[PDB]
Formats: C-alpha cells, structure tokens, sequence
RNA sequence: CGACUCUUAGCGGUGGAUCACUCGGCUCGUGCGUCGAUGAAGAACGCAGCUAGCUGCGAGAAUUAAUGUGAAUUGCAGGACACAUUGAUCAUCGACACUUCGAACGCACUUGCGGCCCCGGGUUCCUCCCGGGGCUACGCCUGUCUGAGCGUCGCU
RNA sequence: GCCCCGCGGACGCUACGCCGCGACGAGUAGGAGGGCCGCUGCGGUGAGCCUUGAAGCCUAGGGCGCGGGCCCGGGUGGAGCCGCCGCAGGUGCAGAUCUUGGUGGUAGUAGCAAAUAUUCAAACGAGAACUUUGAAGGCCGAAGUGGAGAAGGGUUCCAUG
RNA sequence: CGACCUGGGUAUAGGGGCGAAAGACUAAUCGAACCAUCUAGUAGCUGGUUCCCUCCGAAGUUUCCCUCAGGAUAGCUGGC
RNA sequence: CGGCGACGUCGGCUACCCACCCGACCCGUCUUGAAACACGGACCAAGGAGUCUAACACGUGCGCGAGUCGGGGGCUCGCACGAAAGCCGCCGUGGCGCAAUGAAGGUGAAGGCCGGCGCGCUCGCCGGCCGAGGUGGGAUCCCGAGGCCUCUCCAGUCCGCCGAGGGCGCACCACCGGCCCGUCUCGCCCGCCGCGCCGGGGAGGUGGAGCACGAGCGCACGUGUUAGGACCCGAAAGAUG
RNA sequence: CGCGACCUCAGAUCAGACGUGGCGACCCGCUGAAUUUAAGCAUAUUAGUCAGCGGAGGAGAAGAAACUAACCAGGAUUCCCUCAGUAACGGCGAGUGAACAGGGAAGAGCCCAGCGCCGAAUCCCCGCCCCGCGGCGGGGCGCGGGACAUGUGGCGUACGGAAGACCCGCUCCCCGGCGCCGCUCGUGGGGGGCCCAAGUCCUUCUGAUCGAGGCCCAGCCCGUGGACGGUGUGAGGCCGGUAGCGGCCCCCGGCGCGCCGGGCCCGGGUCUUCCCGGAGUCGGGUUGCUUGGGAAUGCAGCCCAAAGCGGGUGGUAAACUCCAUCUAAGGCUAAAUACCGGCACGAGACCGAUAGUCAACAAGUACCGUAAGGGAAAGUUGAAAAGAACUUUGAAGAGAGAGUUCAAGAGGGCGUGAAACCGUUAAGAGGUAAACGGGUGGGGUCCGCGCAGUCCGCCCGGAGGAUUCAACCCGGCGGCGGG
C-alpha cells in the first residue's frame, strides 16, 4: 500500500474529558470528516495494521544441486506411464511413451503440418482435452487480467529451432522447451510430476550428455552426476515373496482373540 | 529483556532506516541494460577487440595475495620504451599506458615487454586511406583475418 | 499470443481507449462486413460504414432480408439507424432502433472517389500479401 | 370475543449490507528526462444559438491556418457541406494569434498619476484637447559618448 | 494315490490402512496436536458446474457432523462459480466510553409561555385564525417598533408567476 | 466633565507582547495562543485483542536490581 | 405370534408455537474474591488488533559432505509467460567450516611394543613394526558345551530351535592417562654462518570457549528473544517553521 | 593660469547582451533540533537526521595521488560483493563504526600560471562588396576604431621540457554541402498516416444470442494470427485488433567515396648546452564543531607564520638517524551510479467503492476557519428509453386502469436487496419482567408422489418358445514353460 495511506490527516486525540473514545479525531469543523476517528486500523479511512512493504523478501534461492535433482525426478516421472496418466493427459493410442521424432519437425514451419503431426502421433486427444478445459476463472483474477484458464498439454522438447516454435506456439497447451535450458516450472506444472513430453531425436541424444549416465559424469554441466538411489529395487512385493525373507520369517497370527464375556 | 541464553546482539536499526531502504527489483533490468550497452559498444568498435585495451600482468600488493597475478591498469613508460613504441601511438593502437606505475624488477619488466611484443606481432593494422595502403598491412591479411576478439585481449594467467 | 511490448492487453486500458476513442478511430471501430457478392466483385472483407449505403441485419429482433438504407451513424452511441428498423413508442410516433455495425452486413456501397480509393488500397494490400505468401 | 403485549411465519415498508461488476487506485519495471524577461509556475476575468459546473480556449476566445483523415456533430434548433473551379468531422500541430495580475518591468496598486518621440481628428503648426502607437524597472558585462578630481604628469 | 462325477470356494490391506486388548477422560494462565472447519487469491487437476439459471439473500422444508460447519429441497435473483493436491495471506469478532453507517425505546413526550391585543365584514382562491381591502379597538410615543447613512452583506432591491 | 465613553486608522507577536497586577488579556483557547511538521513521540499504566475439538497443565515463592503496579534468576509447565 | 392401514389416518425425537415439572442471577474484564451498590455494553450491519524486515538461538525437513554456498557479475533468438529458467569453475573473490591459545611478540594439538648399548640414569643412540590410549558400563553382532526330533532300531549323511557360558564391543556416560597454547616452580642437556642479554628441549602443577581418525555448509519451515511504529488505540509533554 | 595624456571614478530610456522567478524525486553547499534510547538523566543516542536557507543538471558531485602500502608491491573518480558489525569510538554503558588489499560494473585522459624563444605572432567591434543566411559564418579590403607589454597567442606542465648540430623516415589533417551509396542492423535508424486470415454455413436454446450439436475425404476454415476489447451471454473465424526481416506514402537523422570551398603544414632517435613550478599558503598553538580516528580524522575562527637536496604522508605524543612514497596551496573531464517530481508506456499470486490515493463521480471540489490551514460524502434502470400514449378520481402531490419490456416482484439516487426497527395477516399464548438448560406432552406447517409392503441366489413342478449345451475341426489373440 502507499506509505502515506491513512496518515495525511493531522488528527489529534481529543483528550479524555469528552465522552468519546480516545482515538485520534480529524481536526476541523466544517465537513462530515470533522471529528471522525483517524489513523487507526479500526477507523474508517485510517491505515491498515502493519502496512505491507515492498521489501517483503519475495524471492527464494534454491541450491543448484536440488534444482537439478528436481529436474531429473520430473524427467523420470515423465518416463513412467502410470504417472503421466495420473496427471490426466489422455495417452492411450500413443506408442512408446518416451516419444521421439525426426528433425524435419524441427524444420517445420506451419501450424497445419504441426497439427497433422500431432494427429498422426495421437496427441490430439490431449489437445482436445485442453480445448474442452478452456473456461473462465472464478474471482478477482478476471479483473486482474487472468480471465481465461485452461489445462496443460504436452511439451515439445527440441534441440534446434528452425521454425518449430512458430509451427507450434498457436496450438493451446503446447509448451516448447529447448533441452539445454530445462525448466521445472514447465516440467512439473502444479508441483506434480508427470507431464506428457514429446522429444526430438537430437534433444533425446543430447540428454545423455546434459545429465550423464552413472558410469560417466555430465559433459555440459562440468561437475554434475546423477543422484544415487537409496533403494535399488523398489519392488516390495518381489522382495517379500522372495524365498530368503520367507525362510527367515515366523508364522503369522491370523486368529483374532476378541474379549471374552466374564461369566 | 534477555530470555535465557543467547548472543548479545546489537542491531543497527536505531536510525530511521526504512527511508534509506534500497531494493533490488531493477536488478534484471539493469543486467539487460548493461548487456545491450556492451553489445552496442562492441558493434560500434566492430573490428576493435570488444573489451578494451590489453592490460599488463600485475602482482597483487600484499603478503596475502602476492603469489597471485592479475590484470593491471596499464603498461608503464619504461616497458613501453623497451618495447620501442611511443606513448601516444600506443594508446591510439590500443595498449593502455599508465604513467604512474614504476618498475622495480627486471623480471616483471621483461615479462611485460615480451607480452607487449607478442601483442604487437599479433596486431592487424588497417590503413588510413583504404585505397592507399601507406604502411599498415597487406590486403591478404586485411581481408581474411579481420575478426573481432571477444573477451579480454590475451588474458592473465597464473 | 501478443508479443509486441508496446501494445497492451490490459482489459481496463483497452476498455478505456474503446470508450473514449475519438471520432475517426470510432469510425474504424464501427467498420462492418461486406456481402459475398460484394467481396467477390471487390476483394475486401470489411468496410467502415457510410451515411447512404444499403444494409441488412443478421442478428437480434430485426433480423431479416429487408435491404434497408442506413439513415444515421450515431458514432457517439456506437450504433446505426436504418430505414425500416423502427419501433413505435407510446405516443404513436416512431423512433429508430439503433443496432450494431458488427451485427449488420453491407449489400450496396455509397460509392465515391475516396471509397473507391480505400477499397483499392485494401484490395491491393491483400493482393501484395497473397503474392508474398504465394 | 375485543384491545394490549410476546413469539414464529407470509407479505409490505425502513435501511443499504451482501454478491457480482470497474474508463479508479496502489506497487513494480522501462524509455525520455524539456520551464522563465522571446514573459514561466500560479492567479483573475471573460468566451458557446440556447451553457451553471467540469473541460477547452483568449477579444481570431468550447478556437483560426496548415497537414493527415474522409461524411458527420448531436439534447434541441439553424443553415451550411457539389467531396474537381477543392472537403463535414476528428486527429496532428511546424504558421498566426495569445485580456489583466504575476520574477512582473514608467511610478503606485486605486482599473490613481505621469514623462519623451511620432500618427490622425478638433488645428486650419501653434499648439492647447481627444484617440492611437513606440518607449520609459533593477543589477550586471563589453564597447560608445558626456564629464569629475589641490590623483600622477607634459607643454607654455 | 502326481486331488477331483465336477475346474470351484465370501470380505479384506487409502499399510498415512484395517483390526484386537487393557487402562484412563476436571481445568484458568499457558503449551502442543488434529481439523474432509471457514475466508480471499495463485500453480495444477476435475473432457468439473452454470441463461433448461452462477454468486448472493430468505426459509414453520429434509438431513449429516461432538463441534467448527456442511449438503439437499423451495423461493428470490440474473452472470459467473466450486471440489481435490499444493502454494500465499491485509484470513474468522460481542465487547476496545472501538470506527463509519443505519434504526429503536424514551415519545406523539418535553416543548412551540420575555416585551398589554385583537375583532367584524368583503374579495381573490380548490382551500383562509394567519393573504389583501375596509371598519373598529390598541401599541411604539420623536433617547420611536419613525425617516436616512457608515462598516458589514452581495442582489437580499422591483414586477410577474 | 472626567485617571470619562466611543468609531476608524496605526503600533507591540508566543518564553513573546501587553498589563492602575487579577497570572488578567493576547479571535468562545492562556500558569505559555493557534496551525502544520518531527510523530504511528514514549508509557513498568487502563481498555481491547476474532474458528472448533483433543491432550498436558501452573504460579503468586528463592536471590539480585533507584526494586515494592516492573524485570532478570531459580522453581513450577509444556513440547521435541 | 397378533392388530391397523388412502380423500382419512401412519411416521417424522431433529424444525415453529404453547403448556407443565425440575434446574437456572448478565456477559466481557481486573481481581484473593463479581449477579454485584465495580467499570464497558440501547440495538443491527460492515470494518477492527502478534504483522513484515534484519539478526541470533534451538528443533525439524531436504541437498551435498571435509567441504559447502553464487547471493554479486558475466554468457545464451528479438523481452507473451520470461523481472523466469539454464549455464560459468583460470568467475569460489569471498563467507562459514576445517585449530586453538595468549594482552601481545608469538607459539600451535599421536602413542605403544620389540631389540640392543650409555648409567636403557624415570632414560638418549639407531633399527623394526603397529596407529589416537586404558578401565567400568554398553543397544547390536559372533562362537557356543549341552539340549529338543522323524513307525523304530544300527553308521553317518543335511540344515532348524532353545541355550549356560564366553568374545569383539557402536553411540553415549563416568573416571584415569596423554597432546596443544597461556602462566608458575624445579633442573640439566643440545644446536650454530651470526657463540649471543641467541635459539630449542624436560619434569611437576595450574588458566583455556582446545585436540584426542572431522560435521559442516546452503536452503526451507516452526518456536522463542531482540531492534525497528512492532499486537491495536491512548498521554501530560518536548522541538522546528 | 590654459591645453593635453593617463589613472581612479560617475552619468545615460547610449549599442548589443546576460541574471532574477518556478519545480525540487534524485544532486551540491550551509544551517540544524527535540521526541526517543540509556528502564531516571546531564556526556552519549536520536543525528549531521527532520524542519530552515541557498544553487543546479539530465544526472549531479567526484576525479587523473602532497594515494594505498611495507609486498616479488599496487596505480584517477564512481558504483556492487566482500572486508565487517570488524579495527576503532563510547557515563568502554546504552549504543556507534570505517578503510586498505581481493573479485567485479565501467574505463580516458588532459589543460594553465610560472620558467624561456618568436618585430603582439593575439583578441574584440564597425563599414565595403563577394560567397552564404535560416542555431548566421568564410576569406578579402579600410593611411577604420578599441582591448592588450600592469603580458594576448604559439611551443610547452612534472609521464619532464626547450634550442643547436648528426642520422633516419617523405610518410597526409580538419571543417560545408552536392550526388548516390552503405540502403542507415536486431534487422526502419526514428516519428506519423493507411491497410492486410478464417463460419455470422445447417439445425436448435434464448428477450437477444458469443450457448449446445453438426460440417465427405482425417475431415468446416485460418493459424508466423487460439493476446485482448467490443458486439442484446461464454466469440481464433461479426468488428477493431493479434502474428509477420508484411505492404504503401510523407518528414527528420547519424552516414563512404568523386569533387569543389576554405584553411593546415615535419616527425622520431643520438650527443651537447640550458630551464624547471601555485604563500597569510603549508605548518605550529589555541578554541569550537565533526569523525571509528583514539596525546587533534576533517573543517573553521583567532594568533604566530615557513622552506627549497624543500614540503607532505608513513593511524601513540617527542628527539636523532636511515629508507619508502607522493609533489599541496590553479583548472577541465564521458561511462559504470541516483531518481516517491514530470512526459509517455508496460505489467502485477495487490485493493475492489467503510477497500484502494483525500479524491473510480462538477475532488483538493462542496463546506469550515481572520489566516496559516483543515477537508468530505457521493459508482450500478434497461439489451435498447422501448422513460408509461390514452381514459378516470383528485386543486395537485398521489392513485386506479391501460401500455413498454424477458423482467417494472428493473419506474430517472431505479441491479441484488440482509439485519436492526415497523405495519398487516395467520396461528398460539398471556397475574411472579422476559429469555434460557433438561424432560415430556399438545397443536400446527411441510416431507415420506407413505398407505397392503420387499428384494434376489439355488433347485422342485407346470405350460410355452428359441437358439443351439457339451464335444470336435479351422482361424486369431493372450497367459505360462522351454536344456
Ligand atoms: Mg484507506
Ligand atoms: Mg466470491
Ligand atoms: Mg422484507
Ligand atoms: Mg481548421
Ligand atoms: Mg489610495
Ligand atoms: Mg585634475
Ligand atoms: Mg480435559
Ligand atoms: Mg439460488
Ligand atoms: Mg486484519
Ligand atoms: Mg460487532
Ligand atoms: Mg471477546
Ligand atoms: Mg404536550
Ligand atoms: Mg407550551
Ligand atoms: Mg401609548
Ligand atoms: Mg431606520
Ligand atoms: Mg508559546
Ligand atoms: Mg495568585
Ligand atoms: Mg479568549
Ligand atoms: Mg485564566
Ligand atoms: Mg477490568
Ligand atoms: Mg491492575
Ligand atoms: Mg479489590
Ligand atoms: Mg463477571
Ligand atoms: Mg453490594
Ligand atoms: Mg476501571
Ligand atoms: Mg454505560
Ligand atoms: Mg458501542
Ligand atoms: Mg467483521
Ligand atoms: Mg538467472
Ligand atoms: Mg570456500
Ligand atoms: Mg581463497
Ligand atoms: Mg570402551
Ligand atoms: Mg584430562
Ligand atoms: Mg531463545
Ligand atoms: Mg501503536
Ligand atoms: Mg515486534
Ligand atoms: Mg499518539
Ligand atoms: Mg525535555
Ligand atoms: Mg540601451
Ligand atoms: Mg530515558
Ligand atoms: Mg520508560
Ligand atoms: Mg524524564
Ligand atoms: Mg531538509
Ligand atoms: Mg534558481
Ligand atoms: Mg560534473
Ligand atoms: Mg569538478
Ligand atoms: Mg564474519
Ligand atoms: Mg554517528
Ligand atoms: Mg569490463
Ligand atoms: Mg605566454
Ligand atoms: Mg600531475
Ligand atoms: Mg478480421
Ligand atoms: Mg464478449
Ligand atoms: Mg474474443
Ligand atoms: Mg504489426
Ligand atoms: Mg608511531
Ligand atoms: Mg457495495
Ligand atoms: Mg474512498
Ligand atoms: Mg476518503
Ligand atoms: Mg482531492
Ligand atoms: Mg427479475
Ligand atoms: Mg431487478
Ligand atoms: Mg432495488
Ligand atoms: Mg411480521
């Protein structure tokens, strides 16, 4: 709020012999404002309690290793099929969910051939879901320039732009990403992992040099290697029905012993 | 009042600080502004090397940092003399004289003269009248090797 | 998506400029689409309305095929009055009902030197755009 | 059975909460970064066919010219406007114009009182009156003219 | 003799879930936990809802929840709104001789009591205790309730409606 | 008929004026005017301090303090 | 097992009104004590009070780890989002941590065993290995005498369970030794380019926020203190014009 | 007993110019409190801050060492990170508190006086005509005036400089327009104007539709345009716009060479001979303010008052002696940095009419005060005025009909229309003021479309129909297994 809001008044606190509360009252005598309470957070026309400042520490810094961690996690979750489905992305006729294409599509120029490519690649049901998801916001965002809201669609992760952004950029929901500069705010839109992604062959080959395998480090990040697992086999059912654990267990107690009635 | 156990602190907040609070919301805007100023300056001096003159090698002046070396303000008049060039044509060429630096060591003197001679061998000099090359260079190098150098002219390493 | 940083997308700014726009800008606002035969004879999709051109209504209560001549362009109220687009108030007299130029369609142009010139400019610009996007 | 009082419900008042809206703010960012004796900021008083405020303007007064634009403005009226023997409106604005105060400038703040030089009328050069026009503030700089000094000197 | 005339055999285990057993339950100041309690906005998600009627408001209607609260029906209204996962607050009122706005009882009450005084008739007019005209009775009683000015006011002056 | 009353014009301005002196008067304000700002001045003092369940649950005592309507400290409490 | 069920009755404790019995003083507040002859409150709507920044502290979560952190700067199409994001590494400067102690000149954290020899003098000479000492507790783990069986016996084949005792002992606690710096007391050696008013060392006590095979750094959240208007409202005053 | 010359002054409505005042967000020079904190309070703190006064600019100030340092040294100013809440100051209490080095942003250096040489080489003003005008100069001419030796210009400034020889190199500058470039870089360089894709297709909803279905071939159409706003609701395709090294037309700019127009003329190394600096200032004493600056950090007043192998600094006062470092007392200077004023824009996890600016509106307005100054309240008919003709009662306000509209249960302070409070209707009740908690009972309003009351798995019997059940054969696909 403005730093002068509620304070350009010259009000005085009117003593205590008069039978009114000791709030500062507007000094004067010719208008409605005269003798009304001022300066207070409870007064009409005063200043708010603890007026908000601009030096509010709006920004937050995150460790680079954790941002890279979040990127790798969102990429893995994009690879997993149940998690992309669970974001609700309508992937049922897509073959081979890590979806990689040629570089003629990086050389594309028109929205017609981009839409045709998505129809041939069976992402058009996700685009149609975005179209069906378009509607108005609820509340003050409409007055504050956010009228229309809609779902998120797939990402296209390219290596070179030879017109691919402009070939896209008009289909709603489609986010272009440029694999070298990867954004967690667009790979995990709500803080939830699992967004549908379509890769180019050049970007999909560059990934293994951008983040490295485990046998070698990354060649474009200098000091970065992938984080290690705390659990190499995350299959509880397999580990518990494995015969070694079963041999080491004891017998289960499946007889429920309810309370007896004391005769 | 002190609660139980803690530091004795002395916050310097007794002096009406929140009129002279300075915020940094214009930091990305001024980074953009400096970037485009550098771009404009480079394409203004398009063949000249985009960052300034060559700087000398300079020993940092304290027992904490006197093992390291860094770029200095400018070359001195003695080592310009041993390099054999005049202290005005040096600044027209791009050498950054600094007259107030002395030399108390022939080793640093010879290092900077060798650096200066290396730059002078590396320098491509355009003629004044392009139809009339008086003493500048040959049109062969003038055509093929007229490229702008980005970053500092030959950098200072330890 | 808009990309030009000097043109705004602020709803309040756009509404304010639309509502207190001056009169020639108001004319440019109150442009209207041409019929298909007119577009074919020319090559122009829309046109700023004029005092004495025939027109027909495609939306609202007075929708129909009656080719009425425009009789008034009330740019102050962003509306037009046509010949037979009328209603009879309580007195028995008749008043013109004003409707929107984006809700009419022009069927015959009041043609003169300036309107031939601006139809030529619009058609020429669409032709240069087509030959560029050949 | 009334009346009166109390409660609840329907309807109707009083009142303007709530919700929805927003040509307004606030905050951040960007580019420019320009007032005045050639009269500024501010003030006053006027100006529209009907007009008090707000807005615009200055006795050319809700504006002239010019240039773009191209048929309206509009609450009512009016008569214009061939759109080529030249154009309504709006925008731009580079031409012209710009009352009285105000640093405010003849003196003074009363619409008080002057002075000098020209022009026209009464004259029928001779200046008396009337009207008009141009000057008439302070400080300061360079140059000019007119001077002052038992200031320092030269020729008698 | 590796089952079988048969080919078959309830529910469960959001593991942050489900089930069992035992003991216990006061509470200011204060502390802590949970909240599928509530408010406003943001990122996501509901191929969510809505002019075949959204928000808001009213309700002798039907219910749920220990509760905070919530859902449904009916009416009114006439354009937007909510559920879930996260995020962020100018986020929950009975008090402050609180602030602003509104409305009561008091109450058709106190009051409309300083300076002697009015009355009859007519006119105009829809309408007369109060206007105008006439008649009467009175008062100010020239240090005036008279006739003119200065300050101050600014059109109050005068006709008509 | 007088140290008389009174209009207008002038002069004196806030720790200042002016006072036949009462701390009177100085624009309904005077034992220090009014107006704005410093300023949301400070307050160990008064008042208020807004949703629900669940669990635990006090102290008014020790020592020091220009301390006795306050704090620090130790106890008593809760949480991890 | 019985009875009764459409234009009259059945159910609806929850909801409206009323009746009766029992119980029941008006809330908020300060207070040892409030229904108080204590103060505030006629009524209703809306607004209305622990916030934000900085700095510490501890707890918790996350990443990396003897390191950690780009926060300032720079490099990347033309800047919807994007004022975001990504990257730098001869951008790690720097901060904090990795070493303490002393007022300061300054100094500055490993022992035991085995052999020989002086004088194996409370101790040097060399050599050899081992590697932060010892005691008492100590979660966990290891060995384990002996047991427990099968239609049944004779000679062993396999693993399973209980197990007295024993062993290595995490973290941590208690103690005892040791090592570093300051400072005392006592005493004798050694070194040299400078033989000095030089330098170094030993034993025994004491002062230290020390060491004794690191735990920190960054980010986030909570709670508590503090300085800021600082939970909200409130002086009598003081100052400048 | 004059006439000149100079000096020092004066006057002028003399010829031509210049200053004043405003704004003040940032900047510079002064002046400069007290609230507050110290749990009192006086030094300290607040604070060199508010208030006050002066002066500017698009920035300003500062700035090319009388510097840092003590190193193997760095090298103008400004700003950022760090140094660092540290050295230090401080009733050593509360509190206060920098610098250097290092890493970056930016980067640029220069000019006098003096000392000296050159016949004052210099500068201003006025006429003549020539070449120009459009922020007004070029040169020529004048036996034209003045400034100026009480010192103008050229060389030249601490990094040294000047003059003679000797050698070497002949090497090439600035300003004004013509013409067309470069077509003038983020692609136009800037300003202005005018334009540029695709549904109002078919059927339906509605008061109106921008709603809802459909539109052969993968399909309504465009998409480098699916931002936004308007339009009787929610619109990529109705309109304006949006995207695009998209188009066209005017005006202005920095720009390369062929000229012409004018000036402008020698640089570097070797030796020799010379020349070299800012005074009531530094510094000292004292006093006051200031600083972290502590036996003086800075500034100022008064007194004393320099030197020339000197002077200053070398964070403890002083003497002696080494060394380091700079050269004061003259001047200019971009960039990086600041910006709550202004002009013009863009955005927002912000507020939504008691909020947000005091001000969404005829708001610094109405109104108050002698004045300084104080200072509000106040948004919403409807899609469109279609804003209710006409009849009738009343003097009228006000009604009753009629009419518009989707709606007047929208009628010019008119969206929604809460609560307090009131009127009326209905129902119930009423001498311990009302109201309340438990427990029943009675009445009433609504609900159960309450009112013959289940459902469904197995098999038994009856009467119907109809494929076909099992089993094989063929084809396909899954699951499991394969040395
Ligand atoms: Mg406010
Ligand atoms: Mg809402
Ligand atoms: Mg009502
Ligand atoms: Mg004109
Ligand atoms: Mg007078
Ligand atoms: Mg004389
Ligand atoms: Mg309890
Ligand atoms: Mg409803
Ligand atoms: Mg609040
Ligand atoms: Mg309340
Ligand atoms: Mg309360
Ligand atoms: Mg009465
Ligand atoms: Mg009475
Ligand atoms: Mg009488
Ligand atoms: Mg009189
Ligand atoms: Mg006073
Ligand atoms: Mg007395
Ligand atoms: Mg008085
Ligand atoms: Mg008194
Ligand atoms: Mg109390
Ligand atoms: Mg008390
Ligand atoms: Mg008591
Ligand atoms: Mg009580
Ligand atoms: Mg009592
Ligand atoms: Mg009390
Ligand atoms: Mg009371
Ligand atoms: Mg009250
Ligand atoms: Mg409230
Ligand atoms: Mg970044
Ligand atoms: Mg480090
Ligand atoms: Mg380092
Ligand atoms: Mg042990
Ligand atoms: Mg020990
Ligand atoms: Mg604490
Ligand atoms: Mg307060
Ligand atoms: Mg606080
Ligand atoms: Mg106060
Ligand atoms: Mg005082
Ligand atoms: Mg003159
Ligand atoms: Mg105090
Ligand atoms: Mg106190
Ligand atoms: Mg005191
Ligand atoms: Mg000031
Ligand atoms: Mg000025
Ligand atoms: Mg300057
Ligand atoms: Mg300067
Ligand atoms: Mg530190
Ligand atoms: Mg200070
Ligand atoms: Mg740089
Ligand atoms: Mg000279
Ligand atoms: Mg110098
Ligand atoms: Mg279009
Ligand atoms: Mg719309
Ligand atoms: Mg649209
Ligand atoms: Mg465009
Ligand atoms: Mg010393
Ligand atoms: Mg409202
Ligand atoms: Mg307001
Ligand atoms: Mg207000
Ligand atoms: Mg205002
Ligand atoms: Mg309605
Ligand atoms: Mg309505
Ligand atoms: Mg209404
Ligand atoms: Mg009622």
């Amino acid at each position: 709020v403005s730093e002068l809001a509620g304070h350009q008044t010259s009000a005085e606190s009117w003593g205590t012999g008069r039978a009114v509360a000791r709030i500062p009252r507007v000094r004067g005598g010719g208008t409605h404002r005269s003798g009304q309470g001022a300066f207070g957070n409870m007064c009409r026309g005063g200043r708010m309690f603890a007026p908000t400042k601009t030096w509010r520490r709006w920004h937050r810094r995150v460790n680079t290793t954790q941002k890279r961690y979040a990127i790798c996690s969102a990429l893995a979750a994009s690879a997993l099929p149940a998690l992309v489905m669970s974001k609700g992305h309508r992937i049922e006729e897509v073959p081979e969910l890590p979806l990689v294409v040629e570089d003629k599509v990086e050389g594309y120029k028109k929205t017609k051939e981009a839409v045709l490519l998505l129809k041939k690649l069976k992402a058009w049901n996700d685009i149609k879901k975005v179209y069906a998801s378009q509607r108005m916001r609820a509340g003050k965002g409409k007055m504050r320039n956010r009228r229309r809201i809609q779902r998120r669609g797939p990402c296209i992760i390219y290596n070179e732009d030879n017109g691919i952004i402009k070939a896209f950029r008009n289909i709603p929901g489609i986010t272009l990403l440029n694999v070298s500069k990867l954004n967690i705010l667009k790979l995990a839109p709500g803080g939830h992992v699992g967004r549908f992604c379509i890769w180019t062959e050049s970007a999909f080959r560059k990934l293994d040099e951008l983040y490295g395998t485990w046998r070698k480090a990354a060649s474009l990040k200098s000091n970065y290697n992938l984080p290690m697992h705390k659990m190499i086999n995350t299959d509880l059912s397999r580990i518990l029905k494995s015969p070694e654990i079963q041999r080491a267990l004891r017998a289960p107690r499946k007889k429920i012993h309810r309370r007896v009635l004391k005769k | 009042a002190p609660s139980r156990n803690g530091m004795v602190l002395k916050p310097h907040f007794h002096k009406d600080w929140q009129r002279r609070v300075a915020t940094w919301f214009n930091q990305p805007a001024r980074k953009i502004r400096r970037r485009k100023a550098r771009q404009a300056k480079a394409r203004r001096i398009a063949p000249r090397p985009a960052s300034g003159p060559i700087r000398p090698i300079v020993r940092c002046p304290t027992v904490r940092y006197h093992t390291k070396v860094r770029a200095g303000r400018g070359f001195s008049l003695e080592e310009l003399r041993v390099a054999g060039i005049h202290k005005k044509v040096a600044r027209t060429i791009g050498i950054s004289v600094d007259p107030r630096r002395r030399n108390k060591s022939t080793e640093s003197l010879q290092a900077n003269v060798q650096r200066l001679k290396e730059y002078r061998s590396k320098l491509i000099l355009f003629p004044r009248k392009p139809s009339a090359p008086k003493k500048g260079d040959s049109s062969a190098e003038e055509l093929k090797l007229a490229t702008q150098l980005t970053g500092p002219v030959m950098p200072v390493r330890n | 998506m808009k990309f030009n940083p000097f043109v705004t997308s602020d709803r309040s700014k756009n509404r304010k400029r639309h509502f207190n726009a001056p009169s020639h800008i108001r004319r440019k606002i109150m442009s209207s689409p041409l019929s298909k035969e007119l577009r074919q004879k020319y090559n122009v999709r829309s046109m700023p309305i004029r005092k004495d051109d025939e027109v027909q209504v495609v939306r609202g209560h007075y929708k129909g095929q009656q080719i009425g001549k425009v009789v008034q362009v009330y740019r102050k109220k962003y509306v037009i009055y046509i010949e037979r687009v009328q209603r009879e108030k309580a007195n028995g007299t008749t008043v013109h009902v004003g409707i929107h130029p984006s809700k009419v369609v022009i069927t015959r142009l009041k043609l003169d030197k300036d309107r031939k010139k601006i139809l030529e400019r619009k058609a020429k610009s669409r032709q240069v755009g087509k030959e560029k996007g050949k």
